[PDB]
């Protein structure tokens, strides 16, 4: 959260929060209202833009879900689709914190290591996470979705 | 006054390769003068302050400290 | 015994701003648009 | 290292589960407060030296402690005194202006304990100390924001407890 | 400046300013005009604020302007006056610009130094600013007496 | 480090005055741009990539420069180059927000005429380079903004030459 | 780093010759001005801030110099301006009281234009500072006291010009 | 002012001026704020005022507006606001000055033949400074609806 | 002719402005004035003649310019001579009354100075007589009077020369 | 050096265009304001030293500058300084002649700052002479000319700072 | 004059008069009735200019006329009269060149150096010229004495 980023720096600095610093978190405040809309219909819609982006996605690469992919089976595609519902709900958390430090932290940090493990193609996971973007933009006001698309774009630019 | 510290480093910024054990759990001979400026640099790195200790000097002078 | 970085030296810039590109426009609407009649006002011929 | 909101989103991925309309009610609660929150932290920034130095004269000064043999004599140790009082009333703005206690516990009652007893700092006179300082901060910025200022002082009181 | 500020930490991070850094630049250049009103009235009123003020501090601090204090006699009177003008100056420019970053680096930074070297308790020249701020916040309204308010406030704490 | 506003309010101040009808009038013309420069920012950090894409492909590849011995063969210098004209886009559209230059002077262009002298980087290549990104990005940004990006462009391009 | 009777030692070291009477001679002069030079240290030591202090008023203040856009103006520059007063103050303690100019050379004088001139501070005004503090520190240690502060004065003065 | 019109008559008189001459000036200086403050009245209540004495005036007499008439039309009927207001402006300064030596330099010499070369009814303009006066007075004090009255019939009497 | 009050208000009819609050202080700033003038007035019109007497008496009498061939050593001439010092200052004391030069200028000195140089009577001479009749007439009418005289008095006298 | 046509047609040259209809109405406008620039030009040609001799006079005359160790003081630097103000005086009636700066940058400017700090030419102290020349000049010439006198007086005092 | 100048520059390049040259040689020729009808003006009133000129002069500077200066006497004042009568015929000399090399070279090289010879004040000639002009302001129409002033202002520039 911005509230957070502006605490640590004054904190590093060892003064109390400028007039600046503490106008920035009053802004955020007052934004806080319109944050938690756009979380709200995303949760809403969460299966609806889970499913159809999946499909999608498999659409696009069929290789993955085609035998010898990593999503070969109904089992394997199932936990994948869980996988986007996870970074769906990651990208909720960053729009009601205001920056990406939640999504960083849960999802992305060693995000090569983890999948690359796993076997999982991590540009595969890009155009899965790319759908899901799409599906929600339509679901989202176009003033709206640009705040959401921000955490969306920096998720994928993460995946790579 | 050399305080003797423990204390972890826990570290989320990267995943290291080479070793990390020996930065992440560590015992060190803090002088009085550097405590503060030390503890405050690991306390905002997020380590747990394990132990502390007053290795030299003691626990009150007056004068006469190290 | 010579010190390589003695200071940093600030510099005044060549390129005085207000002659940029964007502020003069905006410049020139603001003085142009004030000389100009005003919108949403009762009296407008009195004013030089 | 964690505010109100970064509490509430961590504790629904603790579980698992994807926002809840109970958490969002957390978070609307917290951004209602949020405006007075700001107001009160500009108040204790300006006025943060004179709360010190009320607080300290009506809790440890003309006692035995200030008096020779009582940990706080000597010029140094009373610099370092009100050095760390001023660093409590910092670091309980800090927390304040989050709304959250996590920056307390993560950035000053770690180790704090381990270290006042090794010095053999007097933690009761401490803890009396920062109750003069919270009464102080509350004329100051208010009854309302003063009750949020309570409970972090309190806390801070009961890591050094 | 918030640009300043803004682009200072974007430098830092080596990013191209992040979108929420922008939605507060865009907010400060929508207030602007209501700060440079604001600005107006400080200095239109700059030789009221000065005097009254000052007659307030002297009253409050009677050490001061007495004989054995720093500003007894005229002359010496009047160049402390001169600072309180030099303080509500650097103030108006932070009101404009929207951090405190131009006061700062104007004065207050060195504030110490200078004024030990000078002889001049410090505390007793925030106790001259708090007074500006009085009589800066009988001359605003409300809303505008919070905005001016938060910069002498900033001022009076760095003095302490 | 300089912006519009605080440059208005530093010549104001070494005048010893405060600020007057002409300096608020400069003021309010800075903030009527804002809202243009913000939007300009907000194209060119999406389009990063591709401007330098277009930049170097147009002007700095199928030549002798990224062949064998030309300063920009060897991956590690081929990184390097793209990572310079990152470098002139991210403080160009830095000093584009600003609405002032010395940012350029102040950042980009301390010494850099040195390091590329001594690092053997063609100065000349440099800067037709960065020509490149200056028709890219004003392509992007449209007219009245990409006169505002090459003024920026240009001032780094002397400092360069 | 040198004093006088480093610097005769070493005169007669480099020969390989003992000590010789002339510069037995030399060293007893030392030995008889040493004492003088003890109680001058010490008392520019108590007034070493009122010595600044005044010389700073005499020649600094209520001049172009510290209104607005003259280099002294400005609370850091204020600050800056008495530091180096203070530098020079101790340096030419340090020099007077091992009775060779060799710190100054080596601590003082060395770079110190050239950054002035980067800088843009006055070499003609600090000069003047310095002439003052001369005058004022001469009149605390007394008469020939005063000769010999002046000498090592008067040779950071030429350093800077 | 009073003075000026004292000393034009000093001066051909080619005397000092003479000691009851001089009273009044010191009339005039003792009711320099009072006259002050009305005029700080009617510029207050700028607006209103002459809106008023327009309707009241255009209800007096129609042909003014009507077409065929002067003001025919929105334009010409805001010029004919504008004549008005020049008017108004006049017996404010009037009112300052304590004499009618500000207006006659002003609207009250030649007005005649600039109104009959343009074609507006001068009867019509002189109802329209009377229903100013009648405004006036409602909207100041007794006797400063006196003063205001002999220097409004002043403005009356010229355009007659 | 011109007054205080008139001047400021000739300046709102060029602005096109009904009365400002800088408007108001101006004339505020004559309303006070304004008891000043008038009994400095009538101390004028009383002691005008010996006024006249004096600055004569000071300046140009028992010199070689009332002895004979001195443009003042007739009785016709030195009537003129006197009559030419009370024109100026019966127009002095009226304009200082008025606050404004506009009644000296439009009277007291137009076309004086070539009259004077084509009879051959010495502006010099004039302009000394004018500053000693200031002299007797800022005693006479007190400080602050004797302020507002001056400065009409200099307007002919500089106009004169 | 150049002019406002030579300015024009460089700048056209340089993107290798014929001349804009926005290049002909710069054109255009120098033609108009040409002739009030050459008539300022005949009036300061003429009292060139009269400027000089009153704006000495009225900043830089008994002042602690001319009398003894002031730098204006002996009657070589005397010789200097007004000769430094014909200088800025008659290169700003070029400067005016010629409707653009660039003979001010190029002849006067350049290392003038450098000069001046080398030999202890007070900075401050020229520029507010200078200043004292615009007025002089500008009531002169008149105001419309003033101006354009200004512009380019106004640009030596910021070279020189 | 300007056909001389002309061809003396021409002279030092190298080149055949240039065709603007030739164009202000031309011009210069035609209009030379005005030019002679200046000349004309002048010499016609020789005594005035001179004899009103040097009285003012005389005023403006006391000194040169008092005892002990270098026009007492009434056979100094003449020789001063005489030496404003020289230099006003230099002057009509010069507007019949149309240049002002006959003017410099009959009379403003080394006029520093005579004048200083003789103990004349340098200045105050320079002032005596300057009155010259003056008085010429009203003998001639405005577009003749501009064209007239300009030689007057090269002698007064000259002389300081
Ligand atoms: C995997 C089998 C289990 C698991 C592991 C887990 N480990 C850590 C963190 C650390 N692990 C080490 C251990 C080593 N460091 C070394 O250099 C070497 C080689 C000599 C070893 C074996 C260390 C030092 C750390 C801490 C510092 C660091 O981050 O590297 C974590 C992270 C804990 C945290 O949240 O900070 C985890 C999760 N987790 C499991 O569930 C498995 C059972
Ligand atoms: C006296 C020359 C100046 C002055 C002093 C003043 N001091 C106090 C209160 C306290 N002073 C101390 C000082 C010390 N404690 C130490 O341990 C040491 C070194 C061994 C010192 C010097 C302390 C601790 C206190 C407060 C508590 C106590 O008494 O222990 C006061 C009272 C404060 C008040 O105004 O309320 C004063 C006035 N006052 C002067 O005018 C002198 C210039
Ligand atoms: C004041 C209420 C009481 C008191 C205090 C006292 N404390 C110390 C020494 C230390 N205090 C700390 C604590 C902190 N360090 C931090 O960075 C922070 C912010 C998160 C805190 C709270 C530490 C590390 C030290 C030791 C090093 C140091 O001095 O900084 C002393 C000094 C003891 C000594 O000199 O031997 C004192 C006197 N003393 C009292 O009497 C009060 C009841
Ligand atoms: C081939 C297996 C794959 C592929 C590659 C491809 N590369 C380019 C263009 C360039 N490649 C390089 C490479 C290097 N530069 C170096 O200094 C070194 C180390 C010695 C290497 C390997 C460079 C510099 C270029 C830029 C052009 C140039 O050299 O001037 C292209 C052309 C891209 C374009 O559209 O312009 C391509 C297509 N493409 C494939 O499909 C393969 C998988
Ligand atoms: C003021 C309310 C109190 C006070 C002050 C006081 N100050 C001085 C002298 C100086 N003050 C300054 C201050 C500034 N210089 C800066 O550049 C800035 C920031 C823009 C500031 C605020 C300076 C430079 C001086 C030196 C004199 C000078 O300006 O040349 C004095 C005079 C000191 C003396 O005795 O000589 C005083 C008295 N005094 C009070 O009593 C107040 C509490
Ligand atoms: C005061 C008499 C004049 C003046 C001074 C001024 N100096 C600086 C900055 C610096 N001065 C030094 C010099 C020294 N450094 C040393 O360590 C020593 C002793 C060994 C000396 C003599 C240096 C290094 C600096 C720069 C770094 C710093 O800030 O300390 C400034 C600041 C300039 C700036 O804006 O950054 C000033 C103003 N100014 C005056 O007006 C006097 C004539
Ligand atoms: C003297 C016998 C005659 C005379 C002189 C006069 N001089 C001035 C003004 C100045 N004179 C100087 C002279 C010097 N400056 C120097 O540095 C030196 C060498 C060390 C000299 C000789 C200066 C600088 C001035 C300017 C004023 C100042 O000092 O600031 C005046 C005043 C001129 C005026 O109107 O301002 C006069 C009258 N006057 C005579 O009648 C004598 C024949
Ligand atoms: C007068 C306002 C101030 C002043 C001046 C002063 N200047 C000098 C010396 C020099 N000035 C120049 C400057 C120019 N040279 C140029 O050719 C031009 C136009 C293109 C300029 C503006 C130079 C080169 C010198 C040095 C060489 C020389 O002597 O001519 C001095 C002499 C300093 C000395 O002692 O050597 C002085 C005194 N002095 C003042 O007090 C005024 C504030
Ligand atoms: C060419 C024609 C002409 C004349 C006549 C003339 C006279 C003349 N008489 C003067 C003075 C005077 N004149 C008198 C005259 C008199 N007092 C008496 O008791 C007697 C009754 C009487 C003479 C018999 C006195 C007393 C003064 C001096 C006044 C003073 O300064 O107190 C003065 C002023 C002082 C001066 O000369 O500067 C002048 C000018 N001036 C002229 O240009
Ligand atoms: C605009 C107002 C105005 C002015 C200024 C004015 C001046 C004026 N002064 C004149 C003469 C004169 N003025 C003086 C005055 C003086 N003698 C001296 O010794 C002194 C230096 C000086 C003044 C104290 C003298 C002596 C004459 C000539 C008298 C004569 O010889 O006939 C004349 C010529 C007619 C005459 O002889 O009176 C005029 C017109 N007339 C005006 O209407």
């Amino acid at each position: 959260s911005v509230v957070t980023k502006s605490i640590v720096n004054a904190d590093a600095e060892a003064r109390y929060l400028s007039p600046g610093e503490l106008d920035r978190i009053k802004n955020f405040v007052s934004t806080g209202e319109r944050r938690l809309r756009i979380a709200q219909t995303l949760t809403e819609n969460r299966e609806r833009i889970v499913k159809q982006a999946g499909d999608q996605l498999f659409q696009k690469r069929p290789d993955v879900v085609s035998p010898g992919g990593n999503a070969y089976g109904e089992e394997m595609t199932a936990t994948c689709l869980r996988d986007l519902d996870y970074y769906l709900r990651l990208v909720t958390y960053g729009i009601v914190a205001g920056d990406v430090t939640p999504i960083e932290e849960i999802g992305l940090v060693g995000v090569r290591e983890m999948y690359n493990s796993l076997g999982t193609p991590i540009p595969a996971v890009a155009e899965g996470i790319r759908a899901m973007k799409n599906v929600a933009c339509s679901l989202l006001s176009a003033e709206d979705a640009a705040e959401a698309g921000s955490y969306f774009d920096f998720v994928i630019g993460a995946m790579q | 006054r050399m305080f003797k510290i423990t204390a972890c480093v826990p570290s989320q910024t990267r995943i290291r390769t080479q070793r990390e054990l020996q930065n992440t759990y560590f015992t060190k001979l803090v002088p009085y003068e550097n405590w503060f400026r030390e503890q405050q640099r690991i306390q905002k790195m997020g380590g747990k302050i394990v132990k502390v200790e007053l290795f030299t000097g003691k626990p009150g002078v007056n004068t006469g400290l190290a | 015994d010579a010190i390589v970085v003695p200071s940093f030296a600030p510099v005044k810039p060549r390129l005085d701003n207000t002659k940029l590109p964007l502020l003069s426009r905006a410049i020139a609407e603001q003085e142009a648009k004030a000389r100009q009649a005003d919108p949403s006002k009762p009296r407008f011929i009195e004013l030089g | 290292m964690q505010d109100a909101i970064t509490a509430v989103i961590n504790a629904s991925d603790v579980q698992g589960k994807y926002l809840d309309t109970a958490a969002m009610e957390k978070l609307k609660a917290y951004f209602a407060t949020g405006e007075l929150r700001v107001r009160a932290a500009s108040v204790i920034s300006a006025n943060a030296a004179n709360i010190v130095k009320e607080a300290v004269a009506k809790s440890l000064l003309y006692s035995d402690i200030t008096r020779p043999g009582g940990n706080m004599y000597t010029t140094r140790r009373y610099a370092a005194c009100i050095r760390d009082l001023d660093y409590y009333l910092r670091y309980a703005t800090y927390a304040m202006l989050a709304g959250d206690p996590s920056i307390l516990d993560e950035r000053v009652l770690n180790g704090l304990k381990e270290t006042y007893n090794s010095l053999g700092v007097p933690i009761a006179a401490t803890v009396q100390a920062i109750q003069a300082m919270k009464e102080v901060t509350a004329s100051l910025v208010g009854a309302d924001a003063g009750k949020e200022m309570g409970i972090y002082f309190d806390y801070i009181c009961s890591g050094l407890s």
